[PDB]
């Protein structure tokens, strides 16, 4: 009888939850106001403390009798009054500039249908079996009206419920840090995987700002790093039978003491570094003496140029064939590229010996600087902290930023100068900014064109550099068709840069100029001014 | 001059960029944040520079790591760069011996 | 609940009018004042019985012919004199002392133009300036120094005009044209110190200037709240009052109801909605209103001169006690309104260089 009626009201229970939205609104509408009453008087209380001077009306001024006076009337019947207007002090007409952040680097860039249910599968047979004229029918019953998910849709929704109970609070694959008192015995591949994923070789750090690109960090050097075999290199270390010397290669007086599971977490990490050092493994972590560390280990063992963007072009087994990306990009197969020195697109380096930025030098002749390991002959790696080296193709590498002086330019708003005199072709800091893709450059270009701004430059055939929201000082320098300086694109170990150099001998106090090299619409609309006098 | 190796705001930018990882522990996170922050603070790019960076990371702020007691993550951090062919065996023991 | 118009005025320069604020920097019994700022004109008014109004001091600016639309009450804690800090479309801040009847103080450095001026509720010497640069500029008026800068890089993606002060000045708010909701604490340890050394400076002390601070991380952010132009945001304790150009005033607090405002994190973006106040024909920007000193009743003006009134007592937007005050003569616009320090006097701005003053029927 009432079985079905009690069932009949079961799926109508959702409408009761509709008015629960306003359950606690009035309660908090009282708490906040109560606190407001406390705060408002306190400020008023302080306002009671400080005496305040009244107002004073104007008067006729002997030196300003004829000051121009405005008149204010009343929209209503009130009288009309006329009082003079005393002009305020002079204000300096200052040119306009737009907010930013100091950037010294280059960085890559209501429906009518809803869902919900109740997980009462225990009692749905009370709903159906004990409520017919069973449990699985909840998916179907919830599915007639489009206000809830369909019978199948609820099944994935219930799969979320099991994925909502879950084990303890932790990401499914991450492991606690070893420094933590709950250090686990996570093996080398799993533990280093977090380091593997986060690390980035190009800028030799973790999670490079300026760089989904990933490579397996298997390294093509010799497979092992063996140190010592069957020898007492430690203060007291095993030798045993010497037939194990080949066995260690083939795998590729006993005594003992206790151990701990936590210390074993790094023990077979140590065997991943040397694989046979009986002593350094004991030196770092071990509950056994350097004698017995072998005993623990043995049972453990028994248990035509430029244009495109650089890329570490790959060919793991095959040589640098057509599948080698550098064949397509038309540039070098650098050390990061999977070509060896055998691969003919290997770059030799900065082969100079005396000066490695001179007219006849591969650094200066080509578009590439000298890496510290390239003109080692001329001290490219000589005291990077020190600024005195014969290799001048390291200024950006050593970050020898110039002293740029912000100033206001009659040509356009503000401008940039230099503190020290600079002769022809000396360094000026790089146009530090952000590297965006071509498509967003189209998006940002029209945005910048919409706001009539100029901080965008095409990096190469593959990318475009932006320095609008974050940039360096030189982005505030003006332009001249007859500039005193120039911008020249630089390469750094497969990274696109741009060097700024003075065209002529220049003393302190000269404004900086260059050419944006923009589209025709971009040029005239922005730099169609050159400050020339016409007599006739 | 305002010409320094790193503006102050960038330090917390990567701090936010590192800390956002819901899948990375705090012990490893804090060390690498400390490890990130010194690298641009000195601007060392060469392999020996990276070797010189580690000996400068210790004995200057590795005591803070000792103060933070975040060693075991750092030791795995030290072997990581070793296995990343940037650091030799002789360098990793210097940090090990400095604590001990 | 009780507000009728018994007074009105109109001046001669015909420019669309700008913000007006009542002298809450007064005493209960002293002559309470309200000022008015024009594009290049600034003036004040006095409220008298029987609806009478007398025009107070009036000044003009012919040299810098750009709009002046931002003002903030100023008071001298030392000499017990009130003032008024004004700024416009060039970013230069001018301070007026009616007793001195002259403007002598230098405040330049703003990027494009200032679109808000406000002072700290306690400190009468610290001015809040908001920029269309998406950055927040701060000046210590008495020391003439530059206080820390907000929103240099991590600010709103579009222009910012509106902000608010809690009565403690614990935090500061940013709500840009991009409908985002960005908040910065003022109770930061770095912030509080920089406030202290702002008063600690001497030109002959050091060659170095007062080292300002760049702060960029906003303690909260949300964008799905407003689908249309946002131009008005307020604070109600831990609540975020807001008005957009969508004919709907809305208030909310971040995250759950139980979430305290002072413990929120920048990465959080959850918002639970609890307010709604729709209106009509006010779907444009340049629209600002007033809130009483006690923060109890509001006067929402309209471009057709209509005034929408709603109380913030236990009576909530859930019932939305309605009062659509209106006057027939004004139909141009209402750029700003001004509740007095008391609730008795109300001032409404009509765009054709005209004013309409309403009085509470207490
Ligand atoms: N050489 C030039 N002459 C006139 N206007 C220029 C200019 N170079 C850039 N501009 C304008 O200035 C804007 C960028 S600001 C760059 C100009 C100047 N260096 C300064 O700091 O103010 C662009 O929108 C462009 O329209």
């Amino acid at each position: 009888a009432c079985r079905k009626r009690v069932k009949s009201e079961y799926m109508r229970l959702r409408q009761l939850k509709r008015f629960r939205r306003a359950d606690e609104v009035k309660s908090m509408f009282s708490s906040n106001r109560q606190k407001i009453l406390e705060r408002t008087e306190i400020l008023n209380q302080e306002w009671k403390q400080r005496r305040i001077q009244p107002v004073h009306i104007l008067t006729s001024v002997s030196s300003l009798r004829g000051t121009r006076e405005c008149s204010v009337t009343s929209d209503l019947d009130f009288p009309t009054q006329v009082i003079p207007l005393k002009t305020l002090n002079a204000v300096a007409s200052v040119p306009i500039m737009y907010s930013w952040s100091p950037l010294q680097q280059n960085f890559m860039v209501h429906g009518d249908r809803e869902c919900g249910f109740i997980n009462d599968e225990i009692f749905v047979e009370l709903v159906n079996a004990l409520g017919q004229y069973s449990d699985k029918i909840f998916e179907a019953i919830s599915s007639m009206f489009p206000d809830k998910g369909t019978a199948e849709e609820l099944k994935e929704k219930y799969k979320e419920l099991t994925e909502q109970q879950l084990p303890g609070a932790l990401p499914p694959e991450c492991t606690p840090n070893i420094d933590g008192p709950n250090a686990k015995s996570v093996q080398r591949e799993q533990s280093l995987h977090s380091f593997h994923t986060l690390f980035c070789r190009r800028c030799f750090k973790y999670d490079c700002f300026l760089h989904f690109h990933a490579t397996p960090n298997t390294y093509k050097r010799k497979n092992t790093e063996t140190a010592l075999d069957n020898k007492p290199c430690g203060p007291q270390c095993y030798q045993h039978l010497e037939g194990a010397k080949e066995f260690a290669a083939a795998l590729t007086p006993p005594e003992n003491v206790e151990w701990s599971g936590a210390e074993a977490s790094m023990f077979r990490v140590l065997i991943g570094t040397y694989y046979d050092n009986f002593c350094a493994i004991a030196r770092l972590i071990g509950t056994k003496t350097c004698r017995q560390v072998y005993e623990f280990r043995v049972k453990e063992s028994s248990i035509s140029n430029h244009v495109y963007n650089y890329q570490p072009c790959d060919h793991p087994r095959q040589p640098c064939d057509s599948s080698c990306p550098c064949v397509i990009a038309q540039n070098f197969c650098e050390k990061f590229c999977q070509c060896s020195s055998e691969c003919q697109n290997r770059f030799p380096g900065c082969r100079c010996k005396a000066q490695c930025n001179t007219k006849q030098c591969p650094c200066y002749l080509a578009v590439r600087e000298c890496d510290p390991d390239l003109c080692l002959t001329c001290g490219a790696a000589d005291h990077w902290d020190s600024k005195n080296v014969s290799c001048k193709n390291c200024s950006i590498q050593r970050g020898s930023k110039k002293h740029l002086l912000l100033a206001p330019s009659d040509v356009a708003g503000w401008g940039i100068f230099i503190k020290d005199p600079v002769q022809k072709n000396e360094f000026i800091s790089e146009y530090c900014g952000e590297i965006i893709s071509q498509d967003e450059a189209d998006r940002r270009g029209k945005v910048y064109d919409k706001y009539m701004c100029s901080f965008l430059f095409n990096l190469n055939n593959d990318f475009v550099v932006d320095a609008t929201r974050k940039g360096n000082k030189i982005r505030f320098a003006n332009h001249s068709v007859n500039p005193n300086c120039y911008a020249k694109v630089m390469m750094v170990n497969g990274d696109h840069r741009i060097g700024i150099f003075a065209k002529r001998a220049i003393q302190t106090g000269e404004e900086l100029f260059f050419d944006y090299r923009y589209s025709q619409a971009d040029a005239l609309k922005y730099v169609g001014i050159e400050r020339e006098m016409e007599i006739p | 001059s305002e010409d320094e190796k790193d503006p102050e705001w960038l330090r917390e930018k990567t701090i936010t960029q590192i800390e956002e990882f819901s899948d990375v522990n705090e012990g490893e996170k804090e060390v690498m944040k400390l490890w990130n922050l010194h690298v641009m603070k000195h601007g060392f790019i060469a392999d020996n520079q990276m070797n010189h960076a580690c000996m400068l990371f210790v004995e200057n702020y590795g005591q803070k790591i000792i103060k933070k007691n975040l060693c075991r993550n750092f030791m795995l951090h030290l072997v990581s760069m070793h296995d990343f062919n940037l650091i030799s065996i002789m360098s990793i023991d210097k940090a090990v011996t400095k604590l001990r | 609940y009780s507000f009728k118009c018994v007074n009105s005025l109109k001046e001669d320069h015909n420019q669309p009018l700008f913000g007006v604020q009542f002298n809450w920097h007064s005493k209960e019994g002293d002559p309470l004042v309200f000022a008015t700022v024009g594009s290049n004109r600034v003036t004040l008014y006095e409220c008298h019985s029987q609806g009478e109004i007398r025009l107070l001091q009036s000044y003009v600016d012919a040299d810098a012919d750009e709009n002046f639309y931002t003002c903030a009450w100023t008071y001298d804690s030392n000499t017990s004199h009130p003032l008024l800090a004004v700024a416009g479309s060039r970013g230069i801040i001018r301070i007026i002392n009616p007793i001195t009847m002259q403007c002598i103080k230098h405040y330049v450095g703003h990027g494009n133009a200032i679109n808000e001026l406000k002072f700290h509720p306690r400190d009468p010497n610290l001015l809040l300036s908001v920029s269309k640069d998406h950055a927040l500029r701060l000046w210590n008026i008495q020391t003439d120094t530059l206080v820390a800068i907000f929103g240099g890089v991590e600010g709103h993606r579009d222009e910012v005009l509106s902000a608010d002060y809690d009565l403690l000045g614990e935090k500061i708010m940013s709500c840009g044209m991009d409908h985002s909701l960005k908040l910065w604490r003022i109770n930061s340890k770095r912030m509080m110190n920089a406030i202290k050394e702002s008063y600690d400076y001497n030109p002959n002390k050091t060659n170095r200037p007062f080292i300002s601070q760049k702060i960029h991380f906003p303690d909260f952010s949300t964008r799905d709240i407003h689908r249309n132009y946002v131009d008005c945001v307020r604070w109600l304790g831990d609540l975020i009052l807001s008005k957009s150009c969508e004919n709907a005033i809305v208030c909310w607090k971040p995250g759950k109801m139980e979430d305290d405002i002072d413990k929120i994190k920048p990465s959080e973006s959850n918002v639970t909605i609890l307010g709604r106040f729709d209106y009509s024909q006010c779907d444009i920007w340049y629209m600002r209103f007033s809130m009483d000193f006690w923060q109890k009743m509001l006067a929402l003006g309209n471009q057709v001169g209509k005034l929408y009134v709603w109380d913030l007592e236990v009576e909530d937007p859930h019932k939305a006690k309605c009062t659509t005050l209106t006057h027939h003569k004004c139909g141009a616009a209402i750029r700003q309104t001004s509740f007095s320090r008391d609730s008795s006097i109300l001032i409404a701005v009509c765009d054709d260089a005209s004013i309409w003053r309403w009085d509470r029927l207490r």
